[PDB]
């Protein structure tokens, strides 16, 4: 099969600036006639979409801003200017030989003005305590960039087991990310402590944002 | 001519 | 102008399942229906095609004897049967009506197949109460995925954050935030709706102050 080598793996661009991704075929993707090279894009949690077929032909719907180029072993996809709604994973796909083959992906981040997470902490609810579990939920919304570190303190001691984190994909519309962190204990260990603290360390403030409650 | 198998149709 | 694929599937290690992909606004003998596997935090694998005009099929060597493509050009539907399932078959499966003419192209919204020998467990829905203000609900310990959270039955959607389910204890846990102006609440009820088709459960939950 043909190894398709997408470069780079990751790409962060400001709105309005240009963008270019590369694709290398380990063989020429020109049959006898035209060259069956395609580009797709998967906007976050959406089926993939085909942008470009046959190296250069724009697929109905794609804006004039996109264009792809190449021949034989080398191909690139161009954007310029870049916009919010281009956030996605780009794939080069070849059809010159069965089995047809796919690049590894190129992940497109919109780079924007840094923004700090809006944070809130939520004590376990009564309804849950009655059942034996206790979960402290901390929401960390609308921040940029993605890399963010979250830390839980129970009565002043760092705590590491029980914490599950989950990130949304980059928001096509406002270009921020968002995060849940969730400290799950047992009702008795929850009752044994007093102070619960969720601390966001991000590139924004120096020291963390820290939401908290007592009891 | 002739449409590449699996790929193209008239 | 839509391909619709069938709903999410949970099925045992060993069984078979059948995925459907139904067109509207074109016929599927004008295209090749392709199938494409997306393992979560990995690449698209191509599985092959069916030409619903001669019922020709071609599978990729990795999927032969694992995969059966069929098509019903009478109800304009394309089929992908997967056989003797394994953990490696846990993925999302898209059908693509696609053809280079001598073009134009459609994608289905995809079908999530989950290979587990575990059991349907409905969620527990927990309320999350504290310019503007943030509210949420916690959806804990259900199985399989998905669940869906809307807010006030869809009317609220602006400033809703809803996170990918995470696996732990062999069930999923997720949650949703919604941020409203603190005049709107609690002066006007904020409710979160939770659908778990797999257990046929629906939960409305009001966010009252503590
Ligand atoms: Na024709
Ligand atoms: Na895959």
């Amino acid at each position: 099969d043909i190894v398709l080598t997408q470069s780079p793996a990751s790409l962060a661009v400001s709105l309005g600036q240009p963008a270019t991704i590369s694709c290398g075929a380990s063989k020429s993707v020109r049959t006898s006639g035209y060259s069956y090279m395609d580009w797709n894009q998967q906007k976050p949690g959406q089926p993939p979409r085909r942008l470009i077929y046959l190296v250069s032909n724009l697929e109905s719907g794609v804006p004039a801003r996109f264009s792809g180029s190449g021949s034989g072993t080398d191909f690139t996809l161009n954007i310029h200017p870049v916009e919010e709604e281009d956030a996605a994973t780009y794939y080069c796909s070849h059809i010159r030989e069965l089995p047809r083959s796919s690049g590894g992906g190129t992940k497109l981040e919109i780079k924007r003005a840094d923004a700090a997470p809006t944070v809130s902490i939520f004590p376990p609810s009564s309804e849950q305590l009655t059942s034996g579990g206790a979960s402290v939920v901390c929401f960390l919304n609308n921040f940029y960039p993605k890399d963010i570190n979250v830390k839980w303190k129970i009565d002043g001691s760092e705590r590491q087991n029980g914490v599950l984190n989950s990130w949304t994909d980059q928001d096509s519309k406002d270009s921020t990310y968002s995060m849940s962190s969730t400290l799950t204990l047992t009702k008795d260990e929850y009752e044994r402590h007093n102070s619960y603290t969720c601390e966001a360390t991000h590139k924004t403030s120096t020291s963390p944002i820290v939401k908290s409650f007592n009891r | 001519k002739h449409p590449k198998k699996g790929v193209e149709k008239y | 102008v839509q391909l619709q694929q069938s709903g999410a599937e949970l099925v045992r290690s060993g069984a078979s399942v059948k995925l459907s992909c139904t067109a509207s606004g074109f016929n599927i003998k004008d295209y090749y229906m392709y199938w494409v596997k997306l393992r979560p935090e990995q690449g698209l694998e191509w599985i092959g095609w069916i030409d619903p005009e001669n019922g020709d099929t071609e599978y990729v060597p990795t999927f032969q004897g694992k995969v059966t493509m069929t098509a019903d050009t009478s109800s304009n539907t394309a089929y992908l049967q997967l056989s003797s399932l394994t953990s490696e078959d846990t993925a999302v499966y898209y059908c693509n009506a696609g053809v280079i003419t001598m073009a134009m192209d459609y994608w289905g919204q995809g079908t999530t197949v989950t290979t587990s020998s575990a059991k349907t467990t409905p969620p527990s829905v927990y309320p999350l109460a504290p310019s503007m203000v943030t509210l949420g609900c916690l959806v804990k310990g259900y199985f399989p995925e998905p669940v869906t959270v809307t807010w006030n039955s869809g009317s609220l959607s602006s400033g809703v954050h809803t996170f990918p389910a995470v696996l732990q204890s062999d069930l999923y846990t997720l949650s949703s935030s919604v941020t409203v102006p603190s005049s709107t609440w609690p002066s006007q009820t904020v409710t979160c709706n939770v659908a778990h088709p797999a257990s046929s459960t629906k939960v409305d939950k009001k966010i009252v102050p503590r």
